[PDB]
RNA sequence: GCGAAACAGUACCGUGAGGGAAAGGUGAAAAGAACCCAGAGAUGGGAGUGAAAUAGAUUCUGAAACCAUAUGCCUACAACGUGUCAGAGCACAUUAAUGUGUGAUGGCGUGCGUUUUGAAGUAUGAGCCGGCGAGUUAUGAUAGCAAGCGUUAGUUAACCA
RNA sequence: UUCUCGCAGUCAGACAGUGGGGGAUAAGCUUCAUUGUCAAGAGGGGAAGAGCCCAGAUCAUUAAAUAAGGUCCCCAAAAUA
RNA sequence: UUGUGGUAGACGAGCGUUGUAUUGGAGUUGAAGUCAAAGCGUGAGCAUUGGUGGAUCCAAUACAAGUGAGAAUGCCGGCA
């Protein structure tokens, strides 16, 4: 099944309109500074007050 | 105060001191015209026409109107033919009006 | 060329009324009521601003159809389903929604149009004497 | 005052980079390089380095303030593209064609900015209708 | 043409079945491999006729024109010699005699060669024995300078 | 000799294109649709050339008629209170304008009651 | 224009005969962009040479289709061959002009070539832009118009200089 | 609209009124004679219609009188008996 | 005064392009080409200013043609 007609540039920039990104939550690792993602472990491999992994 | 006038073939509602376009009238920048056919001066209604009255006019200029471009088109039989049209028109106010 | 026709635009100003429909008919009563909203009466006539004026409609259901049609004709409404076909009898009409017979007379009266859609809205049609639309101070006039 | 960076013909598509380009624009660069760093693209990974890079060709070349800095007008312009052939079923041989990229990303100091292009806008009409009316002295 | 270019006449797709022009030849006018369809060919003629009478009526009138315009001055062959193999003297009579921008033809009878020794470095100007001027020769001339002899030649020529 | 002539050909387009702006979406910029729209537009500038005059005059007799309704006269009797008594060759339009600056249009209609 | 301006009958297709392409230009001269910052690096941004680096090796100019950014105006009850004639409000200010951009809202409105008795067409061609592309030529016939020459007229061909 | 000379194009027609054939006084059927129109022709009426009625567009005008058709609203225009 | 709808089709007058010829003339104080602009023409079409660009070009009269593109399930390149 193909398109009888040509879907100009107006149809397909509203059809992207969902497609837009989202910024992703944003938290500050105590123990060091830093923006690792909410509720991910930071690159130092301390979660909180715990260490859980090595230095980078 | 207001006055009706019959300039070219269109009839005009004028009062003092207005500007207003007409057709071309053959008269050079400055002359005074006085437009001879009038109706309606003031309350004062000339069924035919109203007679010895007249309204005297300053031309301001003559011009030509927006370019007019017809083109005329026979749909799927060879046909298209172009042409355009300027009207000239001349611009004029009024200065007082005979009694 | 020539002087401008003059034209009126967002210079409207627009006065309720009311009229009692006791014992009128429907379709003299409708063209009244659409001349009204649409502001043809109107002595400068603007026909792209809605310079008409609103309208209250009363005690609709003692309005009357001449004739025998209060049996013989019917207003029909469809869904757009097959079947759908609701067919009702103008002495069904006069009883069960007589407030929506004459909307509807009215509306069909004007244009297919945009603002017909705007215009329909200025008329009120309540069922009964009583209304709640005493505050806007509405005038009164006899069958319009 | 602006201090743009580009990277040409990048091995990725336009119009996956204009997704995060979008994430990015108009947002100060303090909340712009880690934004851009969490984010699970590989249009990401592309433009941090750009965008860092922007940032110091800002603050040695020019001498800006920094934290006043904010990421002005962000695109990722056409760039140039690839033609490859892909068999098929029955001998077809379809075109592939690979996609590129022209990554620019510009960045502001003054909040405004945008009024001065539109001062040079109109300075460029005002000096033509001025040669314009200097050449009505034909008489 | 069609024809003479290296080209295929193989028909490079089927007629049908294949969904695409028809287009019988690689090499066709309308392909960028190019059969120019008509073009320029190397045999036109390029020739006209002008009845030999008329010819004789266009060059005795033009002749009367251009020999009464102010312009030209008689010659004997007295400076066609005193004028050495060098044309600065030559130089020196066209500024004298002022006729520098002009476009001055010299006919001759007799052909002298110090004169023509002089102003073939001129590209201005040019001497013509008689029997070698033109219509178009002549009423290009601008000014000229006939020599006293011909005259008795052409007046028998009309 | 061959003439290739590329100048003529872009210049006649462009002109064509420049008259099409203010045109939805491609028709602005690809010529072969703007040369449709360009002849239709001039189509339905000849037709409406026409019909406007055609129905301002329609707008001046309602703007007319609705004025005398509340004076006690439709406008199918006017036209005769002009034509035959106090014959007045007073425009269709100019007896409209009149309403906006009314009391001098009574003057009219309670002229020709005579 | 030779198929071919360059390492072209090459690369490539075919078992084989055979078929058979595309693309050139820095600047006057490399003075081919040492050095610094970011970066792993290409590269980029300053510096430097230079008349110009929007001439930077992507290298004369650099349209259009096409993809992104932005001032200004409109659009989320609306039936739309998408424009036109009227017309508000808004924002600016010109090849000085009854001006410019957008255009809530009214009236009106079934594309272009082709072929057909007749197509908006449920008949067909074109995805879009640019370029290329189709009544010429030789030698004779008749007709019209103009010119030279003329009442024992007019006129040269080949060839020769 | 007769005569001579150069130059073509055309030879698939359609419908409405009228008089008949074939047809079944069936066909938007077919074949003819005739009057128009369309083709090769727009506007108004017809709700919408190539062929009906009125008409026959040089272009502009935000001028006036009309033809067919029509006057409660959509849709401009009327009342009395 | 009479007219001026129009396919096939007959006839007339014309614009533009490329080059040659003679005649005038502009050009690194910026030529053509290219975009932009709120101009002028009855039409084909034609100017003016500014940015870019970095060397040829414009008008008048004749002459000669590979002379004028929206369609060929057109060819080539690019792009959706
Ligand atoms: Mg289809
Ligand atoms: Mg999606
Ligand atoms: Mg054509
Ligand atoms: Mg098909
Ligand atoms: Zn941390």
């Amino acid at each position: 099944a193909v398109q009888q007609r040509r879907s100009s540039k107006h149809r397909r920039d509203k059809r992207r309109s969902h497609d837009a990104l989202t910024a992703q939550a944003l938290s500050v690792c105590q123990k060091c500074g830093k923006k690792k993602l909410f509720h991910r472990v930071c690159s130092c491999g301390m979660y909180g007050d715990l260490r859980v992994k090595k230095a980078y | 105060m207001h006055a009706i006038v019959v300039c070219g073939s269109k009839q005009y509602l004028v009062h003092e001191n207005d500007t207003f376009f007409v057709e071309k009238l053959e008269a050079p920048v400055g002359k005074e015209i006085q437009l001879d056919k009038v109706l309606m001066l003031d309350e004062k209604i000339g069924a035919p026409y109203l007679e010895k009255a007249r309204v005297v006019c300053v031309v301001e200029k003559h011009g030509l109107q927006r370019k007019v471009n017809v083109i005329k088109h026979i749909s799927q039989k060879h046909h298209l033919k172009k042409y355009g049209h300027r009207q000239p028109y001349t611009k004029l106010k009024v200065v007082r009006f005979v009694h | 060329k020539t002087s401008m026709l003059t034209k009126e635009q967002a210079n409207k100003r627009r006065q309720w009324y009311i009229v009692d429909a006791a014992g009128l008919v429907l379709g003299k009563l409708a063209v009244k009521a659409a001349d009204l909203i649409r502001g043809k009466n109107k002595v400068d006539f603007t026909p792209n601003q809605d310079c008409g004026d609103y309208l209250i409609i009363i005690n609709s259901d003692q309005v009357v159809l001449t004739g025998n049609k209060k049996e013989n004709e019917f207003w029909y409404h469809h869904s757009q389903y097959i079947g759908g076909i609701k067919k009702v009898s103008g002495r069904d009409m006069l009883k069960k929604q007589s407030d929506k017979l004459v909307y509807n007379a009215v509306k069909g009266m004007l244009p297919d149009n945009r603002l017909s859609r705007r215009w329909i809205t200025k008329v009120h049609v309540f069922k009964g004497d009583k209304h709640n639309m005493e505050a806007q101070k509405p005038t009164t006039l006899n069958w319009s | 005052m602006i201090a743009f960076a580009k990277q040409f013909r990048v091995r990725i598509s336009p119009q996956k980079a204009r997704l995060v380009c979008q994430l990015i624009v108009g947002k100060k660069t303090a909340d712009a390089q880690n934004i851009l760093s969490n984010t699970p693209k590989k249009a990401a990974t592309l433009i941090a380095k750009l965008l860092n890079s922007a940032i110091a060709n800002a603050t040695n070349n020019h001498g800006m303030n920094g934290d006043a800095l904010y990421v002005f007008e962000c695109v990722a312009n056409q760039g140039p593209s690839m033609k490859r052939t892909i068999p098929r079923a029955k001998g077809s041989s379809n075109m592939i064609t690979k996609r590129s990229s022209n990554l620019v990303v510009k960045l502001s100091d003054n909040p405004n900015e945008r009024q001065e292009l539109i001062k040079q806008q109109k300075a460029l009409v005002k000096k033509r209708v001025e040669g314009q009316q200097k050449a009505k002295m034909a008489r | 043409t069609k024809g003479e270019v290296r080209g295929g006449g193989k028909k490079p797709y089927k007629q049908k079945h294949t969904g695409k022009a028809r287009q019988g030849s690689t090499r066709n006018p309308h392909f960028v491999g190019g059969g120019i369809v008509f073009g320029p060919k190397p045999n036109r003629n390029y020739s006209l006729k002008l009845n030999k009478k008329a010819h004789t009526a266009a060059l005795h009138t033009v002749w009367s024109e251009k020999l009464a315009s102010d312009n030209t001055h008689l010659v004997d062959q007295n400076l066609f010699n005193k004028t050495e193999g060098k044309t600065k003297v030559m130089m020196q009579f066209l500024k004298s005699a002022k006729l520098l921008d002009k476009n001055v033809l010299f006919v001759v009878n007799t052909l002298n060669t110090n004169l023509e020794q002089s102003t073939s470095n001129i590209k201005n100007v040019q001497v013509k024995h008689l029997d070698k001027v033109s219509v178009r020769d002549l009423m290009l001339a601008n000014a000229l300078l006939v020599e006293k002899e011909v005259l008795k030649a052409l007046e028998g020529k009309f | 000799m061959r003439i290739k002539g590329g100048k003529q050909t872009r210049v006649r387009r462009k002109k064509w294109l420049k008259q099409a702006s203010g045109s939805f979406g491609t028709r602005h910029a690809s010529y072969k649709v703007a040369k449709q729209t360009v002849i239709q537009a001039a189509k339905y500038a000849y037709r409406d050339r026409r019909n406007k005059k055609r129905d301002f005059r329609s707008l001046w007799i309602l703007r007319l008629n609705a004025a005398l309704r509340e004076q006690g006269m439709t406008y199918s009797v006017f036209i005769n209170l002009l034509k035959k008594h106090n014959i007045e060759i007073n425009r269709k339009v100019l007896s409209e304008l009149a309403i906006k600056e009314p009391s001098k249009f009574n003057l009219i209609v309670q002229k020709v009651k005579s």
